[PDB]
């Protein structure tokens, strides 16, 4: 097995507890927790073999709570989140404490805001290929657009004929701000296929965007902006 | 690990 | 002839979509079927005009326009299966089908916990198989030599409101699923 | 700071069973297993903060046994009616399907301090994930006792706590389902 | 029914204000009825029933025994308090609060000590029924406070600031 971390993304308002989960490779007893910031600076947080703690810092002891319960995923929980906890929490596993050959998991991108009031899902729309491009290049490009989502915790995938695809796909490196002056975000992706394939009505195109939001307590008129999937479709025209 | 005190049971009869 | 679209579909639980049939001539009426794992053609709808709702499904038909549509909302595992549409042209008495839509409803794994266990045979400690289980829908499995590895499949322990995926290999359990 | 520590001990006939336990504000601090002659802390974290010589407990018991014979002869062995317990069942926390939990069987207001308790999952006795507490003291002359059951909440399983005592006509059985 | 003979003794240390005012109470019970007491405030043995009289006679005529007994307020009660005061007296276990409808219910579970306040919300003094405080027998309490129909507030010695919904 390969170090598995969930949730891939996370958001909490100040004062709330933020818990993170981690599953080590199969047979890896030693477990590591590190923290990386946007400046790409790492900081060892805590260390476990099986249940028992091998080492930890003075911050983790006061503000963090970590466990590696037998037959149960190791966890790391902040007790009172602050804006400075906003970082990437990498967890790794090792087979042997005497061996430094570490394998890190995906990690959990934690963000801490004043209030969960500005949490908005993305609005996703697919845009059909231009007649112009099809005649001029004989290739059809679809573009997906996720807009008005916050924070920038999204996962964009293309699905064709009930299968995810990567070939002819590329997604914007990072979500841009709709208004650089906090902001609500926007993201786009391109999928490119042969005009023929596109012109086939037997073919179905769908841009699926996973959003990471609340779970939790919601006190506002609109629906709870929970972790959900927002998707858009498009059909092969001839 | 201090030692806890207790009442010895008294004898009857 | 009947042009049904699309060819395939994958839907995470609680998602929705639509199927469509297009006709090359006037049809008396249209029907929608679902062929479940056990290859039985469940009758979902019959309509000669207008629209009908049957639970999470609703179909609409239009003879002049020579089209029909089926809408799924709030997908469930039980919805998986290849959907067909069938209609009779007013010209004759014989039924025409579409190419069909292979639907597959992806499950939502709350607490992934992949692991590969080994199981002994209940008749002899000689035989044993490998069980890869409790992974999330993302993961996939491939097939070497006298090494067999089934495809994946999801089971539902309803009494515990729990569901989990699984796959089997047989021919060590460490190398089986690479 | 208003509290109450209680050294509870006794000897019972004809069952020939005794007990020595300490009580703080209604909760057991520890007791002594006479057979193995050693201190048994209610919670494991207690051992670090204190200690108790079990020998003294056994000593007291012996004297209790003694006194008991004295009390029997003083009352012409005049027997007394038995007091039937009140059994109750309930989870320790809110119950979530697939989310491990604990069933608590609570036997109360009964004497003498001797009963047989049987956990039943789907009509069958459970010998795994079963705990119990010694007979705890109440304000009054009656006793109190807890039994615990580790379980995974499902809609298919149904549980029963069966309590047998000399004050009852037949074994008592309190039920519990996820419903 | 079946005859039984029980020799039961409870030695009670009472603390009104920590080591401020301590009171020893030795209680002796034969079968289901108490028969003999020793109250540190009386300093002497007193039979509660006919059956306890012989003992009171005997023990009260043992000067050194009564003497040792009166002292046990200190040599035993005090001695123990200073010990338990280190871990038992200052024990704090934070409650776990959950709101759900079966009739809305506020589940306050897994908490110590038993001193706790659970209020529904403006605050509602009407249509409130609770199971009452429930001892788990493992140094933890739980209670169900239900409002007939929103906010549930909880105050507890283990909480600097109250807990809400
Ligand atoms: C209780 O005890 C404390 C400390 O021993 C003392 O300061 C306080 O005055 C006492 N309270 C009362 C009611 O006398
Ligand atoms: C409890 O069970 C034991 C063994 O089954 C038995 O000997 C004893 O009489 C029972 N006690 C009762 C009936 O309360």
């Amino acid at each position: 097995m390969k170090v598995i971390q969930t949730p891939r993304y996370l958001v909490k308002g100040q004062g709330q507890k933020a818990k993170m989960r981690c599953i080590p490779e199969k047979g890896h007893p030693v477990v590591f927790w590190y923290q990386q910031n946007k400046n790409n600076e790492f900081k060892f947080l805590i260390n476990f073999q099986n249940q028992e703690v091998l080492q930890q810092i003075d911050m983790t002891e006061k503000r963090f709570s970590a466990e590696c319960p037998s037959n149960s995923p190791c966890s790391l929980e902040i007790q009172s989140s602050e804006a400075g906890d906003s970082a990437l929490y990498l967890c790794a596993s090792s087979l042997n404490n005497a061996n430094s050959d570490y394998t890190f998991g995906s990690g959990t991108r934690l963000l801490v805001i004043e209030d969960l009031k500005n949490v908005f899902p993305p609005e996703v729309a697919v845009f059909e290929p231009s007649e112009a491009e099809i005649s001029h290049t004989q290739k059809a490009t679809l573009v997906c657009l996720a807009t008005g989502f916050y924070p920038d915790h999204v996962e964009l995938s293309w699905w064709v004929n009930g299968k995810e695809v990567h070939s002819g796909v590329c997604t914007d490196p990072q979500p841009l701000k709709e208004q650089p002056a906090d902001s609500r975000y926007a993201l786009s992706s391109r999928l490119r296929v042969s005009a023929t394939f596109w012109q086939n009505p037997r073919n179905h195109f769908r841009c699926q965007v996973q959003f990471y939001g609340l779970s939790d307590e919601w006190t506002q008129d609109r629906a709870k902006p929970v972790t959900q999937i927002v998707s858009a479709e498009a059909w092969g025209r001839a | 690990a201090d030692l806890i005190a207790y009442l010895e049971q008294a004898t009857k009869g | 002839q009947v042009e049904q679209s699309p060819s395939a579909l994958s839907l995470h639980e609680g998602t929705g979509s639509a199927l469509r049939c297009n006709f090359t001539t006037t049809m008396r009426a249209v029907q929608w079927f679902r062929k479940n794992s056990r290859g039985s053609l469940i009758n979902l709808f019959y309509l000669a005009s207008g629209t009908k709702e049957n639970g999470r499904l609703k179909s609409a038909f239009d003879s002049k326009e020579r089209y029909s549509t089926l809408h799924i909302r709030d997908a469930q595992l039980e919805d998986s299966g290849t959907y067909f549409c069938a209609a009779e042209p007013s010209s004759g008495q014989k039924l025409v089908f579409g190419q069909g839509t292979i639907l597959k409803v992806y499950l939502h794994i709350q607490n992934p916990d992949p692991a590969v266990y080994q199981l002994r045979d209940s008749k002899s400690s000689d035989k044993s198989v490998c069980l890869f289980t409790d992974f999330d829908s993302q993961t996939n499995v491939s097939q070497d030599s006298d090494v067999y590895i089934t495809d994946k499949c999801v089971l539902d322990m309803r009494s515990m409101d729990f569901k989990s995926n699984s796959a089997v290999a047989w021919s060590a359990c460490a190398n089986a699923f690479n | 700071e208003e509290h109450t520590i209680i050294q509870a001990e006794f000897y019972l006939l004809p069952d020939k069973r005794g007990e020595f336990m300490f009580d703080f504000d209604g909760d057991e601090i520890f007791h002594v297993d006479i057979e193995k002659s050693e201190t048994i802390w209610r919670l494991e974290e207690f051992a670090k903060f204190a200690s108790f010589e079990a020998q003294g407990a056994l000593a007291n018991i012996a004297v209790d046994k003694a006194n008991l014979d004295v009390m029997k002869e003083r009352s012409n062995n005049t027997p007394d009616a038995n007091v039937a317990p009140e059994v109750t069942v309930l989870s320790r926390s809110p119950v979530n399907l697939g989310e491990p939990n604990i069933l608590i069987c609570f036997i109360d207001k009964f004497s003498p301090p001797v009963v047989n308790v049987t956990w039943l999952r789907n009509g069958r006795p459970v010998t795994e994930g079963v705990s119990e507490t010694v007979f705890l003291p109440r304000d009054d002359h009656l006793f109190r006792k807890f039994h615990y059951l580790t379980f995974l909440p499902s809609t298919d399983d149904f549980y029963d706590c069966e309590v047998d005592h000399w004050g009852l006509e037949e074994p008592l059985r309190k039920h519990w389902e996820f419903e | 029914s079946r005859p039984w003979f029980l020799e039961y003794c409870k030695s009670e240390c009472h603390f009104y204000n920590g080591t401020q005012r301590v009171r020893l109470l030795v209680r002796y019970f034969y079968n289901l009825e108490e028969n003999l007491r020793f109250d540190s405030d009386v300093g002497e043995f007193r039979a509660v029933t006919e059956l306890g009289r012989p003992d009171a006679e005997n023990w009260n005529s043992q000067p050194e025994f009564l003497e040792q007994k009166r002292a046990e307020v200190d040599t035993v009660c005090r001695h123990n308090y200073e010990i338990f005061d280190n871990f038992l007296v200052p024990r704090r276990v934070e409650p776990t609060v959950t709101v759900y409808p079966t009739l809305l219910v506020c589940s306050v579970s897994d908490f110590y000590p038993g001193n706790i306040e659970v209020r529904w919300f403006k605050e509602e003094k009407t249509g409130i029924v609770s199971t009452g405080l429930v001892r788990n027998g493992d140094w933890t309490f739980q209670t169900l406070v239900m409002l007939e129909t929103y906010t549930c507030q909880v105050e507890h010695p283990s909480l600097t600031d109250p807990v809400t919904v």
